[PDB]
């Protein structure tokens, strides 16, 4: 019964 | 080298906190003092981390504002928290070894010779938080902790860097930093006490003072009294409230035009009765007690017969015995008499008198809503809270009530039984005194659940009888004119002599009759139809 | 020692000639698993095993380290790991030399997706395909319940300071301030070590820079040649540095706080009997359970006469268990309080327990009546239960329900009983006040014949006259207090 979200990093 | 030969301490703002400050300076630089061949020479090595916490508003940031330039240090760097994350990868790490290139610089430059450089983390609980959190994404937020912890204990010998770390919420830090050669010391700020109160206020008040804009009624010791909780913020905020009501007397705001007296901004100056209104205004936001007591004994006393005086007496017996002996760590006492004849508000007024500096009262008005669990919980926490003070005095208001007493099961509850039987007879830590004082109206009650053997002694509270006290209560509460007063006496005497009633009914009474018809067709009718 | 054991069962299948162990087929043991509280030194002892073996040079390696940037990385660094032992076997077979690889916080990383692919990767190459009996890995964790049940089964891991080391160590840390003569005479190294009795290295270089710190305080606000480090610091340091233990030997010793008076010679006959069944236990080897109890009336005094018989007893055991311990406990951990501390009085020779006011563990109310079974249930088991082979206990109850424990059936589970009776004649009442120094010759001989025409019978606890005594001593110390207060509480 969880759940997740996500983020991002861009490129180097 | 490490202290400015010109300084003292005195000119600094903060005031309040000394054995803080002292403990800072012997903890922190003292090692830095001496010529260096000393250190190596007893094999000490130097303190590397350094923590302060404590509740919301206390003066932290105001010590790190200070101390660099107060102590002839470099120029400390100072970086918020989330300003270290950044968008590109790698970029976050960087911006944490990048600070302490110039130490590393200057110590392989210079060896033992070089000088002190100090950062100071500003909310340090914001990225570093536990390393174990999980949740499956980028990992920004982990490798910052690794690359901090590298540069801090594998530091290749940089023996000349002190990081100072303040933050509100030490359980939130990660526990890897805090062991020994990372963050070793920890201090904590609390709320200062009442000769700190009063430093503070000197300091706020300081420029208002030397310019004559402060009126000589004002009297400090007062305002210190009075402010029981206040923490340094809302004495601030207290001092700006205040002139805020000077500000408005001349300037009215929305009410007509602007109208400026320029005559009269010559003579501002703030007065008591606008502290009074500022006190008025903020709140602290603390509070714990001192005021429960207070309003628990709002309609006062009478002293309407002698038993009031003895009782008084006996109660301030005990509370000598309990302040003089040291053999004597726990007193427990227990008042019980019939239903309404005033018991809470007696054991409110000794306590008060006594003056202690800790005092509490447990009523069923709090535990109110909560579920079984939660009362045991807060009765611990309550009793544990109370065991911390040099003296100590606790009062228990209706036991029968707090236990869920109904007479036709008999239904109650056992574990806050049992939880008060055990508690009631534990000495406290070594060298700290407790004074528990008990009140309840069911004594038989008592004597069936076989826990009558926990009180030391008990004071009974009979109710009045004669119609003397009625009227001494009657002149008291200023019912009606003399006459009237001796005229209902007269006529209570041969109607009903014998009396038992009590003294709550008395004071409703009166006022009702008060109400409708202070003749005696209705005060008199409402005493003997209650009797 | 008991280094004695890793030793001879693990370390003994190497010894032999390789052949023997490549035909007959004998799997050599893998996993070693040290566990201990934190600063035991697992670290020290995993680096001497490799050097002590004459085994490879160990691959030290830090279990928070082990997490990866990139992904997939993690399993490539654990395969990259068995490269070189993977190639040496390869080479030459049964004569690899013995490889070791430690990685410190196994449970750090090796929790039950980072941490999961590093265990894929692990158990994929430790067992099935391989049978690299070269590979010898040592896993160390202060917490053994957070190892992963994937890897506790058997064919994995199989098999899993003192008084004089603290004083050796400090010795170590003090040789450089003693040996340039900056140190009193005065200080007593046994007795700081004495004083600091669960306190691990760490905290002793704090307490040693704490108390240097105090010597520079006395300085600072040229006479450095006189820079002394004096007992006085040491003593004070002592307030800043804490340890994170725990004991129960002091609390059988605060029970006994208000001390012996020796009122009346049954006093002695009690102490005199409990001497006796302490010697019956210590001597005999056949009586290896051994319970009494003590009842009498309500305040008479039973677990200070309890507590003193055990701290004259001697034994390396004693512990008390007591209301106080589980207040605010649920019933659940209660019954599990009460069976670990009996488990852990089955690990010496000789063990006394003392259980104190056994009606109030039990939740006794008589309204009901109302009590809880289960703790009564779990305490009838535990107390007929023999202790394991050659061990002995010694068990002490107290209560001051007796009828209660009638009516309930369990007195068939105690051996003896002790009856304390509370004093009833005035002698004792002298011996009390003269012991107190309560007043002057006159005032104690004035007391006794005030109290002779009132009240023949005494029957008070001698508790109530010791509160009495203190609280009378303040409002008028003549008589005219406490002859009147006894009386009440007569
Ligand atoms: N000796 C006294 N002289 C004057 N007023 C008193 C006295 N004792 C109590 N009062 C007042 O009488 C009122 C009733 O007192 P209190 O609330 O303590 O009653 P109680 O007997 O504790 O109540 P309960 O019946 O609910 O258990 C309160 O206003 C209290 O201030
Ligand atoms: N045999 C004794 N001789 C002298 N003093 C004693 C003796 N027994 C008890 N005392 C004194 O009694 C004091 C308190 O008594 P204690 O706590 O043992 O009472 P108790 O009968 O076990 O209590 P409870 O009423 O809770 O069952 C102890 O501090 C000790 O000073
Ligand atoms: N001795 C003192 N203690 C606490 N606050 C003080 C003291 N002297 C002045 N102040 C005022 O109180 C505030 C300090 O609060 P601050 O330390 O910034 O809050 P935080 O603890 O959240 O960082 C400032 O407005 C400062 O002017």
């Amino acid at each position: 019964g969880q759940q997740i979200f996500s983020q991002a990093l861009l490129n180097a | 080298a490490v202290i400015r030969p010109d300084f003292k301490f005195e000119d600094l703002g903060v005031g309040g906190l000394d054995k803080e400050f002292t403990k800072i300076f012997r903890r922190a630089f003292a090692s830095r003092i001496f010529p260096p061949s000393v250190i190596e020479k007893l094999g000490i090595s130097h303190v590397k981390g350094l923590l302060l916490y404590g509740p919301p508003g206390t003066g932290k940031t105001l010590i790190a504002r200070k101390i660099g330039t107060m102590l002839n240090a470099k120029e400390p760097k100072i970086v918020n928290g989330p300003e270290i994350l950044s968008k590109y990868v790698g970029s976050s790490e960087e911006n944490i070894r990048n600070l302490f290139k110039d130490a590393e610089a200057e110590y392989r430059a210079k060896g033992e010779e070089s000088s002190l450089h100090i950062i100071i983390f500003d909310e340090l609980d914001s990225v570093f938080k536990q390393r174990g959190s999980r949740g499956d994404g980028t990992g920004v937020g982990d490798n910052v902790v690794n690359q901090l912890l590298a540069k801090m204990d594998g530091v290749d010998q940089l023996n000349n860097i002190l990081v100072i770390g303040m933050t509100n919420r030490k359980d939130l830090i990660d526990s890897a930093l805090l062991r020994p050669g990372r963050f070793e010391v920890q201090v904590e700020i609390h709320l200062p006490d009442e000769k700190g109160r009063l430093q503070i206020f000197d300091i706020q008040t300081k420029k208002m003072r030397e310019n004559n804009m402060m009126s000589d009624d004002v009297n400090l010791a007062e305002l210190a009294a009075l402010t029981k909780n206040f923490s340094g913020a809302e004495i601030e905020g207290l001092v700006k409230s205040a002139s805020s009501f000077a500000i408005n007397k001349t300037v009215n705001i929305g009410k007509g035009a602007t109208k400026l007296n320029t005559k009269d901004i010559a003579k501002l100056k703030v007065t008591r009765e606008d502290f009074l209104n500022a006190l008025n205004d903020v709140t602290p936001a603390f509070g714990i007690s001192e005021e429960d007591l207070k309003t628990c004994v709002e309609g006062g006393m009478m002293l309407y017969s002698e038993r009031v005086n003895s009782i008084l007496k006996n109660g301030a017996r005990y509370v000598r015995q309990v302040r003089e002996s040291d053999k004597s760590r726990l007193v427990s006492l227990l008042i019980h008499g019939p239903a309404g004849s005033g018991k809470t508000a007696l054991a409110a007024e000794i306590a008060l008198k006594s003056g202690f500096p800790f005092i509490r009262l447990i009523s069923p008005n709090e535990l109110s809503g909560m579920s079984e669990s939660a009362k045991i919980a807060y009765i611990d926490n309550t009793f544990r809270d109370a065991y911390k003070s040099p003296l100590n005095i606790l009062v228990i208001d209706s036991l029968e009530t707090l236990v869920d007493w109904v007479p036709i099961g008999p239904r109650f509850s056992n574990n806050i039984l049992q939880m008060l039987k055990v508690a009631l007879k534990r000495k406290p830590p070594q060298d700290r005194r407790l004074l528990i004082m008990t009140t309840t109206s069911a004594y038989s009650v008592l004597q069936q659940m076989d826990i009558l053997s926990c009180f030391d002694n008990e004071i009974a509270v009979p109710n009045m009888t004669n119609l003397d006290e009625l009227n001494n209560v009657m002149i008291e509460s200023n019912f009606l004119d003399d006459a009237g007063r001796v005229k209902v006496i007269n006529e209570l005497s041969r109607s009903c002599p014998n009396f038992n009633v009590g003294i709550k009914k008395t004071l409703t009474n009166i006022e009702t009759a008060r109400h409708d018809e202070d003749p005696v067709n209705e005060l008199v009718e409402l005493m003997t139809q209650s009797a």
